[PDB]
């Protein structure tokens, strides 16, 4: 069960910490001298800037992150079995692991094949 | 905006900036190895504050210009020296720097003050490591605005807040 | 049960198929389904549930007919890679599950089951067939937040969250049109429609098979255990008719004929729907599928990829036999006796005039009639053209095949009373 | 009700917003925001009916995703050599 | 919860403001001390003077940072730029208030807590994904395209670790049946510490934890003698501060989990004295890993990514799976207990060397 | 009830306004889970407390991070890119936006429930056995589901 | 992308520009690009003494500087033609030598810290003074080392020195194991 209360509690927390950060934001923006750049407006790669080619860039990327919701959805299920597990027995358990190893499927495809492509 | 109300405000936020001076090296030829021993082992700059070095000199504000100098290299270093937010110092760090000693070719540069504010000197290419923590201490010091010349002519506390960057 | 057999088979194909050839692949797809569709035959004439998923005897014929649309594709494709047969695979499996549940949700994502590789399956890797599917693809996911919307509503209309509840009016009514959304746009009913020529004409052949046949067949096999309003379903039923035929004028290339074709279809298949009497639709489906395989191996034959109209003509030269399947395809898309095709437009018919709608009924006699104008204008097109361009001569397999087909088309055609009494028993 | 109301309003919006953007990313975008408001409604009927709602809901986010993922992947995939990104633009398919 | 009462809303509040800027000096003395301990190790000594032992350094840092202007670059995102440390540190001083210190109200009869939650790790493990929200944005927000290439490095990583601490959080779940924190100290209570009861997911949650950015993973990267980190490198004054203090409270926040998990919060077998044993764990595992950032390296990510995906996270859910069995099966879990310790010992004994 | 209900509602709608106007993808984006964030908490107001956390952890944590990297990818934080081939459906559009929601409105009116039966739903202790029994079907469903998407995924990057 | 990696940055020990053709994780080529610490030593030399020039091998490598300044002092001696103390090359190797493993510190320092832990570096250097201590001594000097007079050194070590010299031989052995 749970008390009403702690979600309270929950808005109180982060309403604190909103004005610290902007207590802190505040100082920042009106303090120090008020003297622009001009030309340390370019990039610190050695005063090189990182243009030099434009293209387009690892699909690693897109693999990864992809993956990652796939897997988080796989999780998100798994804590209502780790929450009534043995009440709901055999049966349970049984329905659960063939799920998991679905899942094992898509990694271990990515394990042949290599998440490097 | 710097640190001052009064008297003491300006001086307290001095104070803090001096005991935490943050340097960025910038080490170009023999000194850094000079400049590495100043650091390490039996070399201290702990209680010095100054055991803080960082990359992005966007992060840092002592420049302490330690090599040698090409004029292939000048404009480069420039904007090296331009990428510096607003509080800033030059140590010129040893012989080489300061001035340049022998090499007085038609190939170089030589007597880095010219693209640059000094405020400190340290000549010694190298000099003892010691020195240059001398010369921190001096810097130190000089930003705490005891600063004079020794022609009995005041040196306030900055001087190359005396080149400016906007 | 065949379920089994597909889930196991897809599951552990999909990391055996690397020690394989994709031939060895393509082999082994064609055991996995012939099994899963023998596991059907031997089960036929009793219902087996295991919860909400309740294999009836609706669901076995229409798998009957997907399984069989599926292998004949892969068939055809040698040129191709094992992930294009995976997916499909996979698809199959998605349509089952669609047909043998009456829980919404399931169904729901059913159609996303079998909706997803088909994109992929979408493309030979021409950039056309990028362009397809994406459209295809959006619209989807449009369709799907209506017929999510849909099935909230039902939640909404009534606890409950499967078919079979009757409500009051309003609500009740107006989610139940929700679904027929969904459902519109995976049998690509009019107004969901205007995609499909377009895709079909970026689609390869092979692949536009498969969609045109097993996803119509599932979206029908579904709407069929909803139930709707005689209205609705008369005005989709007009303008797919209408402008499917309408169109048609302007065609001048395959693909998006047969597109605007099968939407014709589907309208005369959404008379069924007055009664769901599904000894008549399941007949009807049955019948269509088979010309409408027909329509498309012939065509890959051709090219497996877009070819206009005029580029097919000449074919009984080509192969006589060849001639006079075509030949009879285009008839049997008229629907015309000796063919089962007049037979299953009766059944609908009958349907429609026991519902009592006149106009609309009219309309589609009228319209049925305009659709013969491009079934001689291929079918006679067969004999003449004597100029002859890229034919492809094929296995043996699709060639036997395909003139087992056409006779089995005219074998109905005689004889539709066959099996008919015994189909549709519900499990 | 008033949240039903909200959620239907929220539909609404997001149609708006797909058929004024032609940036396929950004429709594509609306399209999640519809999907939310059904999984609302099913909250305002769990309230209802029971909680079934609930179950509902997470199985309906699942496929969301599920969609999404692929969506992406056909977004990448098409301007993975393509710099279009409204997409009526893209109208080889035409007739 | 309401298995124990509530503070009214005021002295929640009361309670939050104190422990948010507890942590801010928590931070601050750390790396005083972190700078110096290394230094002792380093056959060095640190700071003695400004202080003396440096002790009034930290308030001197911090001047020294602000009177700076955090530079603004032209082909800047004005909001973002701001936004973007801000939400960071928001998410990061978040998630502490619901840890306990002692046990219930018994902080000089209010609650040792800010907040607490029956679903406790849930809310964590989401937070968690919210810096990284702020990561790739920096990145963005400041139109370097290095930084930005580094920050998708960097947030996809994490968030590849991310999920490997889902699948430890699983397991003690398990055996408590709940992410109640207060009631899994309490099992622990009765039944005992949780580092017992599963040593190979023991294992794997610290190398998980290492994942909060806390180097030795360490091509986190940053811009020092690498392609740099994104977050930083175009920031400058106070902001800078913001992403390093972000990454500390993360290693501190952490410092607090792994012995909130294994160990439970606060407690012991031999005696209770409420809020020192917490401290002490705390303190254990901030100096372990001090050893680690020393004595141990840096990776290439490539080694990295093949290590996360390839063995920790399939042979997380592997032993995880294996838990679940048992707390499925019901039976005395007792023969769980001996596989545990001896797997660990054979884990390692295989690999010896 | 409605004071704080209320604004909530306004704000979420707000919310939504932003996302539907915003040629700024990324404050497009990020009002999008701002709207989450609101939601989540009106879950919890309405006593689904489970649905809360997971909507942050799917849509916020994986989902929008996946639309962002691929708009960073393909470097477009606007879509104003070019100008539209009409412009006459703007006012168009927004003419069905309103009928849209009228008919729904029009249903909704018409009725009223319980609103009542239990309470602490969120909790996923009463929802297991129903999962774990009888979603099971479609448990085990969109857990293939997951899989056949990520091969497929796979197969639009590199070909196989 | 074609990154510029220029002078310095990241924080490398060394300078110059680098045009790296990166072709996305795998690099393709790199053109290089220096002249940044160029001077023309051997010209202003060549306006100064041979004396004067022992000054300026030094400031090639310093890491190891007695090398050049072995090398330069031979080829003078010899070209000339010039004799050498027994007691002047055994010692001069010893420096040359010491120098030798004053530069693999340096080589191996840069190593450790560069990419891993940065920490080996400090015991290294604390090494490494010591055998800078050891020249401070014997040249005056921390480094950039003159003792060499050409044709031996200036004069004699102390006699101090080898004391040192030995203790420093007796640590390294046990002190270099652990470091390798
Ligand atoms: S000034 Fe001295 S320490 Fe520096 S480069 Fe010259 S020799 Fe090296």
């Amino acid at each position: 069960m749970a008390p009403i209360q702690e979600y309270v509690g929950t808005l109180i927390y982060v309403g604190v910490a909103l004005f610290i950060g902007v207590a802190a934001l505040l100082v920042g923006a009106l303090l120090g001298p008020k003297k622009p750049g001009r030309a340390k407006l370019m990039p610190y790669e050695s005063g090189n800037d990182p243009a030099g080619e434009v293209k387009r860039f690892p699909v690693h990327f897109y693999v990864v992150a992809m993956l990652f919701i796939l897997f988080d959805v796989e999780v998100a299920f798994l804590w209502p079995y780790a929450v009534s597990a043995g009440g709901l027995g055999l049966y349970g358990f049984l329905g659960v692991l063939a799920f998991t190893l679905l899942l094992f499927v898509g990694f271990l495809y990515e394990w042949w094949k290599g998440v490097m492509r | 905006r710097e640190g001052i109300l009064f008297t003491t405000l300006e001086k307290l936020v001095a104070w803090g900036r001096s005991n935490s001076l943050w340097p960025a090296t910038f080490g170009l030829a023999c000194c850094a190895i000079e400049m590495m021993a100043s650091t390490d082992a039996r070399n201290d700059l702990a209680r010095f504050g100054s055991e803080v070095f960082r990359a992005s000199p966007r992060q840092a504000d002592v420049m302490i210009v330690a090599g040698r100098l090409s004029k292939k290299m000048a404009p480069v270093m420039r904007r090296v020296w331009e990428q510096m937010p607003d509080p800033k110092w030059v140590i010129s760090m040893g012989a080489c720097a300061s001035s340049g000693g022998m090499f007085n070719n038609y190939a170089i540069v030589q007597n880095v003050d010219s693209v640059v504010p000094v405020d400190v000197y340290v000549p010694g290419c190298p000099p003892r490591p010691e020195a240059l923590i001398y010369a921190v201490m001096q810097l130190q010091k000089k930003v705490r605005g005891q600063a004079y010349n020794e022609r009995g002519e005041r040196l306030p506390p900055v001087a190359a807040w005396k080149r400016t960057r906007g | 049960m065949t379920l089994a057999i597909l889930a196991v088979f897809s599951v552990a194909l999909t990391l055996l198929g690397f020690v394989l050839p994709p031939q060895g692949v393509k082999r082994a797809t064609l055991l996995g389904l012939a099994l899963a569709l023998a596991s059907l035959l031997l089960t036929w004439g009793k219902p087996f549930a295991f919860g909400p998923y309740a294999v009836d005897g609706v669901s076995q014929v229409f798998t009957l007919l997907a399984l069989l649309g599926a292998l004949w594709t892969v068939g055809l494709v040698r040129s191709g890679r094992f992930e294009f047969y995976l997916l499909v695979l996979y698809a199959a499996l998605g349509m089952h599950l669609l047909a043998s549940t009456r829980h919404l949700l399931l169904m729901l994502v059913a159609l996303e089951a079998l909706s997803l590789p088909l994109y992929a399956l979408a493309t030979w890797r021409r950039g056309q067939g990028l362009e397809a599917a994406l459209k295809y693809f959006l619209l989807g996911a449009l369709a799907a937040a209506f017929f999510l919307y849909g099935a909230a509503l039902f939640y909404g209309a009534t606890g409950s969250l499967v078919l079979g509840a009757p409500g009051e009016g309003p609500l009740y009514a107006l989610a139940l049109g929700l679904l027929l959304v969904g459902l519109g746009f995976k049998a690509a009913l009019a107004p969901f429609h205007f995609w499909t020529p377009d895709v079909y004409q970026g689609s390869p052949t092979p692949v536009v098979l498969f969609m045109a046949t097993s996803v119509k067949a599932a979206a029908f096999a579904a709407l069929l255990r909803v139930a709707a309003p005689p209205e609705a379903l008369a005005l989709l039923v007009a303008l797919s008719v209408v402008v499917g035929n309408l169109a048609a004028l302007a065609q001048k290339e395959a693909k998006r004929l047969l597109a605007y074709s099968s939407i014709a279809h589907a309208g005369y298949m959404a008379l069924a729907l007055y009664t769901g009497n599904a000894q008549a639709l399941g007949f009807y489906l049955l019948t269509y599928v088979l010309a409408t395989g027909l329509a498309f191996a012939v065509l890959s034959q051709i090219s497996p990829d877009r070819v206009p109209l005029e580029a097919l003509r000449g074919l009984y030269r080509k192969d006589p036999l060849l001639g006079l399947a075509f030949l009879v395809a285009m008839l049997s898309l008229l629907g015309l006796p000796p063919l089962a095709g007049f037979w299953g437009k009766y059944l609908a018919f009958a349907e429609a005039a026991r519902a009592g709608a006149w106009g609309v009924l009219v309309l589609a006699l009228v319209t049925s009639a305009v659709s013969a104008y491009y079934y001689l204008g291929l079918g006679l097109a067969v004999f003449a053209r004597p100029e002859e361009t890229p034919f492809r001569p094929g296995p043996p397999w699709a060639r036997a095949a395909v003139v087992a087909a056409g006779v089995l088309l005219l074998a109905l055609g005689l004889l539709p009373g066959l099996v008919l009494p015994a189909l549709a028993a519900g499990g | 009700m008033s949240y039903l109301l909200t959620s239907a309003l929220l539909f609404a919006l997001g149609v708006y917003g797909v058929l004024t953007r032609r940036t396929a990313i950004l429709v594509f975008l609306s399209i999640e925001l519809m999907l939310n408001a059904a999984n609302l409604s099913l909250v305002g009927f769990a309230r209802a009916y029971g909680l079934d709602g609930q179950v509902a809901a997470l199985m309906v986010i699942a496929v969301a995703a599920a969609e999404v993922a692929v969506g992406l992947g056909l977004i990448v995939a098409i301007f993975r050599h393509r710099e279009s990104t409204a997409v009526d633009d893209l109208s080889e398919l035409r007739g | 919860t309401w298995s124990y009462p509530v503070d009214p809303y005021w002295m929640v509040a009361l309670k939050a403001l104190l422990v948010v800027v507890g942590l801010l000096t928590a931070f601050a003395f750390m790396t005083l001390i972190e700078r110096r301990l290394l230094a002792r190790f380093q056959v060095r000594m640190g700071p003695n003077r400004v202080g003396p032992f440096g002790l009034l350094q930290p308030l001197a840092d911090a001047i020294k940072s602000i009177f700076k202007e955090d530079i603004v670059v032209a082909q800047a995102d004005r909001f973002l730029f701001v936004l973007a440390p801000l939400i960071s540190v928001v998410f990061a001083l978040l998630a502490f208030g619901l840890i306990p210190f002692g046990p219930p109200g018994s902080f000089f009869g209010y609650q040792p807590w800010v907040i607490n939650l029956d679903l406790g790790i849930l809310y964590l493990f989401a937070v968690s994904e919210l810096a990284v929200y702020g990561i790739f944005l920096s990145g963005w927000a400041s139109g370097s395209k290095y930084s930005l290439l580094g920050s998708l490095r960097s947030s996809a990583s994490l968030i590849s670790y991310e999920l490997g601490l889902g699948l430890a959080l699983l397991a003690p779940v398990l055996l408590v049946g709940s992410l109640n924190l207060n009631d899994i100290v309490n099992w622990q209570k009765e039944h005992g510490w949780l580092f017992l009861y599963a040593f190979p997911a023991f294992l794997v949650y610290l190398i998980a934890s290492m994942a909060e950015a806390a180097r030795t993973p360490f091509d986190l990267p940053e811009a020092e003698q690498e392609l740099v980190g994104g977050y930083h490198t175009e920031y400058s004054s106070i902001k800078w501060a913001l992403f390093q203090m972000a990454e500390y409270i993360h290693f501190i926040t952490a410092s607090a989990l792994i012995p909130t998990l294994f160990l439970g919060g606060w407690t012991m077998p031999v005696l209770e004295v409420p809020y020192l044993w917490m401290f002490l764990k705390i303190a254990f595992f901030l100096f372990f890993f001090i050893w680690i950032r020393a004595t141990w390296f840096r990776l290439r990510y490539d080694q990295l990514l093949r290590f996360g995906w390839g063995f920790l996270f399939p042979l997380a859910l592997l032993w995880f799976l294996v838990t679940a069995l048992v707390v499925a099966l019901d039976l005395p879990r007792t023969y769980l207990l001996y596989l545990s310790a001896l797997s660990f010992l054979v884990l390692l004994g295989a690999v010896l060397y | 009830m409605s004071l704080l209900e209320g604004l909530a509602l306004f704000l979420l709608l707000l919310s939504g306004v932003l996302v539907v106007t915003l040629r700024n993808a990324i404050h497009a984006a990020l009002a999008l889970i701002l709207n989450f964030l609101v939601l989540a908490g009106v879950y919890v107001a309405l006593d689904a407390r489970f649905l809360g956390f997971i909507q942050v952890i799917v849509y916020a944590g994986a989902i929008v991070v996946l639309f962002l990297f691929v708009i960073m990818l393909l470097f477009a934080a606007q879509g104003e890119i070019g100008f539209d081939p009409l412009v006459r459906s703007r006012p168009l559009a927004a003419l069905l936006a309103l009928g849209v929601a009228g008919i729904l409105a029009a249903g909704l009116w018409g009725l009223d429930l319980a609103f009542t039966q239990d309470l602490k739903g969120g909790l996923p202790q009463a929802l297991g056995p129903l999962l774990y029994g009888d979603w099971l079907f479609v448990l085990l469903a969109v857990g293939f589901l997951l899989m056949a998407a990520t091969v497929v995924a796979v197969a639009l990057v590199e070909p196989g | 992308m074609t990154l510029n990696v220029g002078p310095q940055h990241p924080s490398t020990h060394g300078v110059l520009r680098l045009m790296v053709t990166l072709s996305g994780e795998e690099v393709l080529e790199v053109v290089p690009h220096i002249g940044y610490l160029h001077t023309g030593f051997e010209k202003t030399m060549e306006h100064r003494t041979y004396l004067q020039n022992i000054t300026y091998t030094p400031r090639m490598d310093y890491l190891h500087s007695f090398a050049h300044d072995l090398a330069y002092a031979l080829a003078v001696e010899k070209l000339l033609g010039a004799v050498v103390p027994p007691r002047a090359e055994t010692i001069r190797v010893i420096l040359n030598e010491l120098s030798r493993l004053a530069s693999h510190l340096v080589f191996l320092g840069t190593g450790l810290l560069d990419l891993g832990a940065l920490t080996p570096f400090f015991y290294a250097f604390r090494e490494r003074e010591t055998i800078l201590d050891l020249f401070e001594w014997v040249t005056g000097q921390r480094f950039h080392h003159n003792y060499i007079r050409i044709g031996g050194v200036k004069e004699d070590l102390p006699e101090e020195f080898v004391p040192e010299l030995k203790k420093l031989l007796e640590v390294l052995p046990h002190r270099i194991d652990e470091y390798e």
